[PDB]
DNA sequence: ATCGATGTATATATCTGACACGTGCCTGGAGACTAGGGAGTAATCCCCTTGGCGGTTAAAACGCGGGGGACAGCGCGTACGTGCGTTTAAGCGGTGCTAGAGCTGTCTACGACCAATTGAGCGGCCTCGGCACCGGGATTCTGAT
DNA sequence: ATCAGAATCCCGGTGCCGAGGCCGCTCAATTGGTCGTAGACAGCTCTAGCACCGCTTAAACGCACGTACGCGCTGTCCCCCGCGTTTTAACCGCCAAGGGGATTACTCCCTAGTCTCCAGGCACGTGTCAGATATATACATCGAT
């Protein structure tokens, strides 16, 4: 039971360009580049959650963990992304 | 359809760029009414709510070389009527001066001198010339008043106005 | 179990695994406890990275007038693009190349 | 007494003396005249980038002064580790 | 009288590489500090080992800076460094594209 | 496995600098670059084969190449992670 | 009888080698130093195929900005040919031993 | 009250250079030092441990992140030291 | 009963309590075997001593008796593993290694 | 500066493997519910940060003269490119073999957890000596002669 | 050379403040005991890594010649350096206020853990089409007679 994120890679393209494919091997570099940035995000959240002497990865840690890998546009609209997201999701 | 609005670091700069230059030569001047004030003579009121880095005004005035710049503000001072409106600045191996007397429809020239206003001024070139912006680097509300730094250290002057340090 | 159940995403609006990402984030040893809005927060930023590198390498495949994405594409992308290259500066991309990029003193005269 | 106006940058307090000072420290024997805005323009942009992180760590532990942690934290941040701060 | 233009700067070296005190002063790097922070929050707070440490890191990061500088120059038969060294040791460093 | 490291023909060095931009190529730049190659997988395969050794296994995988890769600081988009 | 001036073949050998993605070196070569230099490690060890090919990609990659670096210290020293000189201060600037 | 390695480093100094002392601002750097130090065997070990889907750091998972992150020698000496340790810990108990 | 430090049963000078306590409260790993803590005060304990030994060695060739951040960076910059250990590391108050390149000197 | 190889973008045929899609299922994700403890919030104290004043003096700024160092030009020779004939060994496809990865089942040793306790570590105090400093004999560098 | 002559190092002695030893307290490390579960070990399957062998042919290699460039040398011209004077503003001490950092106490609500339900994602097999050659068309490029 492999565990992957090609699906959500392929919605997400065909959300974008909805009459493009993606050959296996750019599959598996993007497979890579989500899993390389989940890390690091992940790693940052928890250095601040030590650092501020908590215990939970809240909304929070994740949004200035973002705030800190990403460069500066990046950061901004992932930001928004995320934002918009949770209070959709605290909405519903 | 989902399409990234993202505009690149170059993008973002440039807009900011000619935002600066068409509001320069756009004479908007939104909301700033001359005054009164209690001791120090005129004063213009800002009435909008401003926050960091947004524009002010331009210290609108005849840009000139060194030479001259070092010359012409004492050849105006011996007027003993004319207040202060020239202002010098060092950019690129030389000093100019900003002649800013003779009275224009800006409202640069209007202000006084403090360390305890609300303006920083920065410089901008549109094309070369040198025009001497104001932008709010700090939070200001719509009823203070521009206050900005003259940068002048003038052991003289400060003797006699003992109000510059102020 | 009732009152039909749908994915965190679908409640988030998102196209990446709020579940998944929940799960990874506890078995990854990152901290005791995990926020209910974190999973749905990264989850969140990764779909909008795929998406912000996806859209720049979809439009390199239609320039090179080809369909499917490919490793070539996506470096071309990151490399171009000014700050994805700042993010992935240090990343090797398999099967990438370089930029084309000559410097001007070698060109002919 | 009219007064004139002029500005300052605070970016032309790393004088130039302290730019060769610095420079001679680097063991550097000759200087050129143009080094010393070249200088201010990395430094401000070194500066730049470990002040953003420092004050989004601060920011993010809801104070309000700059601890020298957060210094420390923003440098091994960039990949400059700094001893002898509380690290 | 006189000495010979180098002279003066071997010793400076010399001075300077023995010591360890921070070359850039205080009050004026402070400043810089302050008004460079100014962009991101206003109305912070530093403390004073905070601004130490900044000075201890950008000094150390200019000294490193300088040493490949001076290596980039001395490549290029030259003594006299220059922007186009400091450029190049940057730009093989990482820092700018 | 003898003097594999000539290997990296001279021709195959020139198209590596091709690839980077190089116009003319030194002659004894051949011999500096083997000896560059041969430290970076020195380098790479130590920590490959210390990932191995640990897992107690004998194959050394894509994985622990990439794990290597991740630690010297080059990450490696492609083949797993 | 037809033939170029020394060096419109490498611009053309460049634009080439830019375009294309495709491995540089002889795998089977690379394979067999790979497998010496592990050999020295630890004895008797097998590699997978995606192995060999994961290390092959990282080397080329290194070896690709190693000489984008090399070239622009060549550039600087005012020739057009790279040398070991180059590669050195390419590597002392950018960290290595 | 605020945990550091102050008498540590102390005692390891008065082992080596028995009269000599250190200042505080070395004191400092040792103390950021030894942590860093620390947190860097301690990562890499705990990323060890997730390679092999195994939830326990061990004596096994310290050596093997202390034989990648130190340089040849020092990590050589570090694994002897670490294993002399561990063995003299275990046969008293 | 009578108790003795775990550092006590190792022959160590750092903590292996402290250690244990930090490795366990750090988010490592949900267990810490028995042997963890006391293999990296041992390593952490061995690294100390040699960074230790050599910023002594830097004080007695400078005719001194303390030891400060000039000779820790010395003794750093010196040894060719610890430059390549803590070689993106800098220390408050270290100074650089002396060194003028040969192209400046006179000739 | 056309000629004329010489290579290169544009077009069509086509076909081969890889990609996008339909299926069944199982395993992980979701919904409800309970317990507890982590974190939000309010209050308080005092630390330590900011701001201003005054004097000193060390350091920065400025001006000047001059020399050595960068840079442009020039000539030479050499070593690197380009092309061609030859060799060699990479690459591709076959098979076969078996080592070793990977998954499963059992069971035990090991690490978490919990409570009683005690001594090791920490914070404050005090003293003395080590390093800094200030002034002095010497000798060791540069620099005009 | 020839020498002086300023920096510079070795030398005492004072002095001051920081570091090293001392001691009382408290909290966290040690100990003992229980348990539950992770991983150690054995077993078995079966992928895939290795080895080999033959053919093709693409790439490496070796040689020869020419010429573009690296490199040394020369000349100039100018722009850094060294020095002396002035100025300015860093710095140090002192005071004085007050923001906000750090700690504590309380309460609540959010997350872990558990159990059950079930659907979505994964392997798997299949149809089809994109793009990679292959050859031809027309054209671009450049090197030289």
């Amino acid at each position: 039971r492999k565990e992957s994120y090609s699906i959500y890679v392929y919605k997400v393209l065909k959300q974008v360009h909805p009459d493009t494919g993606i050959s296996s091997k750019a599959m598996g570099i993007m497979n890579s580049f989500v899993n390389d940035i989940f890390e690091r995000i992940a790693g940052e959240a928890s250095r601040l959650a030590h650092y501020n002497k908590r215990s939970t990865i809240t909304s929070r840690e994740i949004q200035t963990a973002v705030r800190l890998l990403l460069p500066g546009e990046l950061a901004k609209h992932a930001v928004s992304e995320g934002t918009k997201a949770v209070t959709k999701y605290t909405s519903a | 359809v989902r399409r990234s609005s993202r505009k690149s670091k170059a993008e973002l700069q440039s807009e900011e760029r000619k935002r600066i230059d068409e509001l320069i030569e756009s004479g908007k001047e939104e909301g700033m009414k001359i005054d009164l004030i209690d001791g120090k003579g005129r004063g213009v009121i800002a009435t909008k709510q401003f926050s960091r880095g947004d524009f002010v005004v331009e210290y609108h005035g005849d840009l000139i070389e060194i030479t001259d710049a070092k010359k012409r503000e004492a050849l105006y001072a011996q007027d003993p009527s004319t207040g202060c409106y020239m202002y010098y600045f060092q950019y690129l191996s030389k000093t100019y001066c900003v002649d800013a007397t003779r009275e224009t429809n800006r409202l640069g020239r209007l202000i006084n001198h403090s360390k305890c206003g609300n303006c920083q001024t920065k410089l901008h070139d549109i094309d070369g010339v040198p025009h001497l912006i104001l932008i709010a680097s700090r939070d200001i509300a719509a009823g203070e008043e521009l206050l900005y730094d003259y940068g002048d250290r003038s052991k003289a002057s400060i003797e006699a106005h003992p109000w510059l340090k102020h | 179990a009732r009152a039909k159940a749908k994915t965190r995403s679908s409640r988030a609006g998102l196209q990446f695994p709020v579940g998944r990402v929940h799960r990874l984030l506890r078995k990854g040893n990152y901290s005791e406890r995990v926020g209910a809005g974190a999973p749905v927060y990264l989850a969140a930023v990764l779909e909008y990275l795929t998406a912000e590198i996806l859209e720049l390498a979809g439009n390199a495949a239609r320039d090179n007038k080809k369909t499917r994405i490919i490793p070539r594409h996506l470096q071309l992308a990151i490399r171009n693009d000014e700050e994805l290259n700042k993010l992935l500066g240090r990343v090797t991309i398999a099967q990438g190349g370089v930029l084309p990029n000559i410097q001007a003193v070698l060109l002919p005269k | 007494k009219r007064h004139r106006k002029v500005l300052r940058d605070n970016i032309q307090g790393i004088t130039k003396p302290a730019i060769r000072r610095l420079a001679r420290r680097g063991g550097v024997k000759r200087i050129s005249g143009l080094i010393y805005e070249e200088t201010r323009g990395v430094l401000k942009v070194f500066l730049e980038n470990v002040i953003r992180d420092a004050v989004t760590y601060t920011e993010h532990a809801k104070r309000k002064t700059v601890t020298a942690m957060d210094v420390v934290y923003a440098l091994k941040r960039q990949g400059r580790t700094l001893y002898g701060f509380g690290g | 009288h006189r000495y010979r233009p180098g002279t003066v700067a071997l010793r400076e070296i010399r001075r300077y590489q023995k010591s360890t005190e921070l070359l850039i002063r205080k009050l004026p790097f402070q400043r810089l500090v302050r008004e460079i922070a100014q962009d991101f929050k206003t109305d912070l707070r530093f403390q004073s080992s905070a601004v130490m440490a900044l000075q201890e890191a950008c000094e150390a990061y200019l000294v490193g800076l300088f040493e490949d500088t001076n290596l980039c120059a001395i490549h290029a038969k030259r003594v006299t460094i220059m922007p186009k060294d400091i450029q190049l040791a940057r730009r093989i460093r990482g820092e700018r594209a």
